[PDB]
This record gives structure tokens, sequence and C-alpha cells, in this order.
RNA sequence: UAUUAAUCUAGAGUGUGGUAGGGAGUUUUGGAAUUUCAUGUGGAGCGGUGAAAUGCGUAGAUAUAUGAAGGAACACCAGUGGCGAAGGCGAAAACUUAGGCCAUUACUGACGCUUAGGCUUGAAAGUGUGGGGAGCAAAUAGGAUUAGAUACCCUAGUAGUCCACACCGUAAACGAUAGAUACUAGCUGUCGGGGCGAUCCCCUCGGUAGUGAAGUUAACACAUUAAGUAUCUCGCCUGG
RNA sequence: CUGCUGAUAAGGUCUUCAAAA
């Protein structure tokens, strides 16, 4: 598993901010790496790869709506992460 | 006539943790005569402690510790 | 399944040998025909709701 | 009219004159029946029973066949309607 | 992790088998914490496995990484001496959350006092034990519940408007129809 | 005022109302609370002010981020409520606008009907003498 | 109502703390039973049926005891049950991994519902290449029954059922009931978390069942897990 | 306690009525 801690106090805006757009969007691409990991290995477990597509889906729509408002934090974000691509 | 004393015994210990080798004769109770695990009518526990039992049975079967067809 | 004659008595030795086999015949003649996988879930299912009910009624 | 000894299991539509009481407990009811009747024998005219007196005439006795059970049992007579095929 | 090894090895000699299990426990297990072991003995197995009848039974109560269990797995088959093993990983068994729970375990302990209480009192020496009262069911509600019974958050709100409040109160319901018999 | 189970709304606010309003008469309850919001409240207000209801009553949290309504419904003495019926017009999507010319008659005038035109909710008498219409929220009569 | 500029937490997520699971994939392991083969004892039948006959058998069958090989499925536990979105999931273990329930004085601050088009999965049968083949058995052969039997019964029996990799994308794929949200009597069980602390039982929050009034229905029936009171979005129907 | 057991040309009456006693 994914060291939860270090991905959110890399990620945090400030302290005790633990739920920002951010940080949900900076776990959940940690979590794309490893399951794109797990399923490129294993190829035939399909549960996997609906929570995949899940969580894909919610990146999307997280950095949808980050865009939509405070569109420089926007690319802030996306120059950091370099997800876009 | 019959009993009304089936209580699941786990539950009054409150054990909430089966090990086969820390109460392997009283799993040697759960067992019937004949080596197979013995349903809830007579066995008395509840269906978490069974189903915790059977698998600690079937894990201690695997190891040879009780037989499966014979006494 | 060794049932113990006991050597005081032969009676009891079969009046609990009946029962012995009598729960054996009935796996034995469930291991028989072939039946789909559904419809012996339904049969166990079926077992199962007939000896509950009965028990119902006993006790 | 109707009047009724209602006994919590009884539907309030139905009866007109609800009187909220016991119904089996064999001293109540005696109590309250003589009540209803001792109006009717005072609307009639002949000296009553139970109403308007006190404790010595009112006094009761348990009928035979610590305290009184008024517990309703024997719910293992309510089987499952004939089913199954 | 926390793993479990439960090796049976060949009833040959007793320390000769003390001396294998040492070298198969110094061979592999690549990354471990201290390896405490134990010895259950000498014991007549249920069926004969591996042709064999008598078998000694070891504990591993060793802890590490995921990748210690790949070469003793590989390995053990591999030694003609050992018959079975199992690495039972006590992170995944049915219940480990509950048993690495403080006050779960505390309250068990109670309750083993409190049982062993009552199995005394009902195996009483000699004298006669009248309830014989296990299996049953016990006494009034606890009142330690009665008093220690959980208080839900109330969310209390404060009045900003009011209208037509007069609070008349008509809990007179299936009140009488009829009123007094008449004659025409 | 105390309050111990938690209180949500729909996300229609006409409709939300009338659902607990027709529910609560059919059921014969007669105290309903739900969240608070300024539209119901002048609804509710015309409603009291219509003789529908006994009262509405607004309360607001310790903390004054949150605002929920109680109201209760007019019963008479044998338990019969003064409500008939409730049927929405104006429901998300479809809206309706209805000018002057074209303001409805409930029931005959037995019933009321419920206008926002532009100085909030409104009967429909009262717009009629104003002779200016607008958005129709629901029937209630 | 829509647009724009902002605030708030109650919808929805995230974190910490409790926690139940046959949820999924990969790699190893185990025991009953069938079959075949090997070795002993034995001597006329075994098998099969409504009744028999094909068939197997003095080249020693059926039976009995021991051993070996290989394949497929995992008794009892097993349920007036659990998990997943559906198909589906039950011998043991390891590794990787998905979702869910309860409590939150924490954080973001409407980020949500539905979804044409698109993508992903999808019982069994079927296809292609390579393996595997114990049992069972479409097609096929024979013996019966029959007026006939290309069927029901029996004896044999190939593909297939099994694995890896690629397709097919259909089912009475059913709760014959799309998803989301708010409200509306009660009673009886059961499963999980939490509160108390022997079990048992009590309370709270959820899952899964039975009975049942208002309410709905053409009726059967549904009935807080609605087919009730209403809203939103998608799909679909218009006589045989 | 389960053998076997297949078929039956076409079209058709029959309610006149309650006004009422
Ligand atoms: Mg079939
Ligand atoms: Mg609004
Ligand atoms: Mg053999
Ligand atoms: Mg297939
Ligand atoms: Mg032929
Ligand atoms: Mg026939
Ligand atoms: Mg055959
Ligand atoms: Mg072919
Ligand atoms: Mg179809
Ligand atoms: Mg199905
Ligand atoms: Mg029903
Ligand atoms: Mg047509
Ligand atoms: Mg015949
Ligand atoms: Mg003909
Ligand atoms: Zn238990």
């Amino acid at each position: 598993q994914i060291d939860k801690n270090g991905i959110i106090k890399s990620a945090q805006l400030h302290d005790k901010d633990v739920g920002s757009i951010q940080v949900q969007v900076s776990l959940l691409t940690s979590q794309i790496k490893q399951l794109t990991d797990h399923l490129l290995a294993n190829k035939k477990d399909f549960i996997s790869k609906r929570g995949l597509y899940a969580k894909v889906s919610k990146r999307k729509r997280l950095l949808k709506y980050l865009k939509h408002n405070d569109l420089e934090a926007y690319r802030n974000l996306v120059k950091t992460l370099n997800l876009r691509g | 006539f019959k009993r009304s004393k089936k209580y699941c015994r786990f539950c009054a210990i409150g054990q909430l943790r089966i090990d086969l080798i820390d109460d392997l004769e009283a799993l040697k109770r759960f067992l019937s005569p004949y080596a197979k695990i013995n349903p809830r009518r007579i066995t008395g526990n509840c269906q978490m402690h069974q189903r915790h039992v059977a698998k600690a049975l079937k894990r201690a079967r695997y190891l040879a510790l009780v037989p499966f067809v014979k006494d | 399944p060794k049932i113990e004659v006991k050597n005081d008595d032969l009676e009891l030795a079969l009046k609990k040998f009946k029962r012995v086999s009598l729960e054996i015949r009935r796996l034995a003649q469930r291991h028989e025909y072939h039946l789909r996988k559904g419809m012996r879930l339904r049969e166990k299912r079926k077992i199962a709701q007939k000896k509950r009910r009965k028990f119902r009624n006993m006790v | 009219p109707v009047v009724a000894l209602c006994n919590t299991n009884t539907n309030p539509e139905l009866v007109d004159f609800i009187i909220p009481a016991n119904n089996h407990q064999p001293q109540s009811t005696c109590l309250l029946m003589n009540l209803l009747a001792d109006a009717v024998a005072e609307a009639k005219a002949m000296p009553t029973m139970f109403a308007y007196k006190p404790d010595e005439e009112i006094q009761i006795e348990i009928p035979q066949k610590k305290q009184i059970t008024s517990q309703r049992l024997n719910i293992t007579r309510n089987p499952e309607v004939l089913t199954r095929e | 992790m926390q793993y479990n090894i439960i090796l049976l090895v060949d009833g040959s000699l007793s320390l000769e088998q003390a001396n294998q299990v040492n070298e198969k426990q110094q061979q592999t297990l690549t990354n471990v914490e201290g390896l405490q072991t134990e010895y259950l003995g000498l014991k007549e197995l249920a069926y004969p496995i591996k042709k064999q009848l008598s078998a000694h039974y070891y504990r591993w109560k060793f802890s590490g990484d995921n990748q210690s269990t790949k070469d003793f797995k590989r390995t053990a088959n591999i030694n003609k001496q050992v018959l079975r093993e199992l690495i039972i990983n006590l992170e995944r068994e049915y219940g480990y959350l509950a048993s690495i729970n403080p006050k779960k375990q505390q309250l068990a302990l109670q309750k083993r006092a409190k049982y062993d209480e009552i199995i005394a009192r009902e195996n009483n020496p000699e004298n006669p034990d009248v309830p014989v009262t296990s299996g049953l069911a016990s006494t009034q509600p606890r009142l330690s519940r009665t008093e220690k019974a959980q208080k839900p958050k109330e969310e209390l709100w404060d009045v900003v408007q009011k209208m037509g409040n007069f609070d008349s109160v008509q809990a007179n319901p299936y009140r009488p129809r009829f009123k007094r018999f008449n004659a025409e | 005022i105390t309050t111990t189970k938690p209180i949500k709304a729909h996300f229609d606010p006409v409709a939300d109302l009338l659902t607990k309003i027709n529910n609560a008469r059919k059921a014969k309850l007669m105290t309903v609370t739900t969240i608070a919001s300024k539209l119901k409240i002048a609804i509710l207000e015309i409603l009291v002010k219509e003789g529908y209801l006994a009262n509405f009553q607004v309360l607001e949290n310790k903390s004054k981020t949150k605002r929920i309504v109680t109201f209760n419904l007019k019963y008479t003495q044998r338990r019969i409520p003064s409500i008939n019926g409730v049927k929405q017009i104006s429901k998300p999507g479809l809206r309706i606008y209805r000018p002057f010319e074209k303001l409805p008659l409930v029931l005959n005038g037995l019933g009321i009907a419920i206008i926002s035109t532009s100085d909030g909710v409104m009967t429909d008498k009262v717009a009629r003498l104003k002779k200016i219409g607008g958005e129709i929220l629901a029937y209630v009569w």
C-alpha cells in the first residue's frame, strides 16, 4: 500500500488540511499508478479494472471542478502533478 | 425430552480469537464422532464463532491434527 | 461409521446402525444422479426448509 | 350505539363509547360490567350494587380454577400457514 | 507483517530435528525480526502422510516483510525432512483487530472472571446448586446500561419567527357522537 | 426547542412542502418539520393567513448557520383536516408562467392558488385585485 | 429560473478511529471417491431392467487387501445465512487488490443525480491455435418397448465439459419491478458495527426476511427494501 | 412402484320483455 501520510503531507496546502481537492487528486494519482501496475501485472482481474476506471473518472471530475473554480490553482496543480497528457 | 442449554461457549468466554494450538481439545468436542463438523443445533455456537471454528478445524485437518473420516 | 456391539445385546447395535445407515444413505443417494448446480441448490434449500418447519412444529 | 371494554387490541373507530379497561381479569371485567348494570338498575329504580358504594361493599373475590398474571402466552400455537411445494 | 509458521518434521531423533529446524530457520527468512520457536512435541498425527506416523511439531512466531516467505516455501517441499508447513499470517485471521484492541482484551478478562465464578457455583463442591443457571436467562436488566445509556446529540434550536401559535390542544379523538337519547 | 432526529429536505422547495403536508394529512399527523428556505417561509405565511394551518414556526441553530421550519396542521375536533388536496404546477423543468388574463380559479374559488408574481407569494384573489400575475407554484384546496 | 461577485455546512467526498465479509486475480498444497495398471486370496457368474436383451467373464470377471498414475469437482461446516453493480463467489495457504458498515469537537465548500453517443464487464452453449482427458455425454452403433420409435430405458461412445491465449456478447441475464431524493401505523426474526458488561437479553445506526392498517390496484397482491404521496433524468410501449 | 395406453369431419338452437298489476 501507499504511504498516505507522506502523500498528504507533501500535497497539503496548509496544516490540518487533509481533505482539500489537491490532496484528494494527489492521492488519486498515487492510487492510479498503483492500480495500473497491478492491472498490467494481472490482466484478468476485472473488479480492479472497474475500481481503476471509477478512480480515473473521479479524478477527472475533480479536475473539471477545480478548473471551473479558481483556475490558477488548477494550473499550479497540473504543472506539479504532470497528470495531463 | 431435550435441553435448552445450547449457548455459544465462546460468547460467554469472550475468547474473541481462535487458535488451533490453544484450544485443540475444545475443537475435538465440536467435531463429530465420525470426524465431521457438527451443525449449529448440536454444536451450540453462534454463526460468527461457528464459522471461525469451522475454518480453524479445517486448518487443523490440513495440518493433520484430527482425522477426516474415521474416529 | 464404526459402532461397537458391546457384546451386551445385539438389538441396541442395530438400533444405532439404523440411524447411521439412514444419514449415510441420504448422501449416498444424493451422489447418484447428476443435477445442475442451480437444481442441486434448490434441492438443498428445500430439504433445509422441510427440516426447519418440522423442527419449528416439534419444538 | 355500542359501548365496549377496549383492551389495547381493538379498533377505536368501531366503538362509540370507548371504555379503556381490562378484558382478561375476571375481577376487572366483573367490576365494570356490574357498574354498567348499576347504571341501568339505578335508572330503572332498584337499589344499586357497585356504583356509589364504599370499599366494604365494592370488595370482590378472585375466581378459582403471588400476584395475578395478566400475561398473554401460547405463541407457539401460531405456526406458518401450510405452504411450500 | 506478523507471521506464524507451523513446521512438521520427520520423527527420527529430537536433537537432529532441532538442528534441522535451526537450519531451515537460518537458511530462509531473508528479512526477519527475532524468530521465537516453540516445540509442540512428538505427536502421532491422524492420517499417514509421507508414509510416517510420528512427527515433531514446531511453531515459529517471527515477523517481517512479505518477501520472507518465498524461499522458505519453495525450499520446504525440496527438503525431504519436512512433511508439511503452514504460514498463517495472523493479520488476516478470523479476528485480529479485535484481539489487538485493548478495551476488548480487558472486557474478555472480566468475562473470564465472571464465567469462572458462575461455573464454580454450578459445580459447587458437595452442596446442591439449586439454580443451575448457566444457559438460561439472567435477572432484571443491567442498571449499568440503564444509567450509562448514550445520549443522542439533541441539537438546540432558537426561535426566530412565530405566527398563529395558541396551543389550543384538541386531544379528544374518538369522542362520542351521540349525546342524549330523546323521543320524537 | 430541542430535537433528536436528523432533518432533511428535497431539492424542490414547493413539492417538498407539498409532499410533507399531503402525507401528514393522509396519516392524520399534526406536526412536521423541514429545512427552512425563504420561499417556503413566505408560502407558509400565506397558508397561515388563509387559514389552512394552525401555526408555523422557524428556528435557527445556536451557530446561526442552519434554519428549520416546523408547522402544525389545523384539525377540527373530530380530527379531519382543512386541507383536502395539494397539486404542484410549476415543477422543475417545466415552469408555468401565466399572465393576469389566464390566472386560474381553483375549485370555483373554494381553494386558493399560490402565485409568486413580484412581491413574494400572493393568493389568486389578491393577484386579481392587483391586476398582475406571474409564476404559479401550487394548487391547494 | 438563468448570469456574475462572494459567504455557510446540512448534500457529496477526504483524513483519523472502530470492522464484517465464499469480492477478484496469480502461485503453491491437501483428503475422500471413480477409472486404469501392478501384486496376492477366490471360483461362476457380474451387469442391467417394468421384464429382459446387447455387454463384461474359466485368457479367472464381480468381490476383497495393498501400491502406483492421472484428471475433474471440493462431503460435513451450509443457514426461516454473508459478499458484489450484474453474471457470480464454499478444501488450505501466501502475495497483489476492490468495495462496504458504524462514530467523527477534523478538512475541502455544492465538487451532486441521471446519462443520448462512447468505454468496461457479461451464465451456458459455440469458434481458432496449443496442451489435457479420470468421470459424464450431444452426434453415432447395437439391444429393448412399440402399429412405427430417427425418443423415454440399457450397453458402448467422438466433439465437448478442464487449462493458457484470442473471439462470440446471447438467457425465464427474473424481484418478470431503472437510478436518486424526501415523507407515511405497527408486530415478529435474523446478520454487522457502536453503548453496557457472563451467555441470554436492552438501546442506537444499517443490511437482509415474514406478517400487517392507511394508501394503490381490473384482480392477484404491494405495503417504510412500495406496486403509497411527489419531484428529476434516462430507456421503452401504441391490436393479433 | 414404475409394461403399453394413439386418434374423434363441418355449421348450428334455446330466452321471449317488463312496460305492470
Ligand atoms: Mg435442464
Ligand atoms: Mg434554490
Ligand atoms: Mg485400492
Ligand atoms: Mg464455455
Ligand atoms: Mg440406430
Ligand atoms: Mg409413451
Ligand atoms: Mg454408459
Ligand atoms: Mg468441433
Ligand atoms: Mg434479450
Ligand atoms: Mg440468475
Ligand atoms: Mg404481504
Ligand atoms: Mg400491424
Ligand atoms: Mg403392451
Ligand atoms: Mg390422423
Ligand atoms: Zn458466539
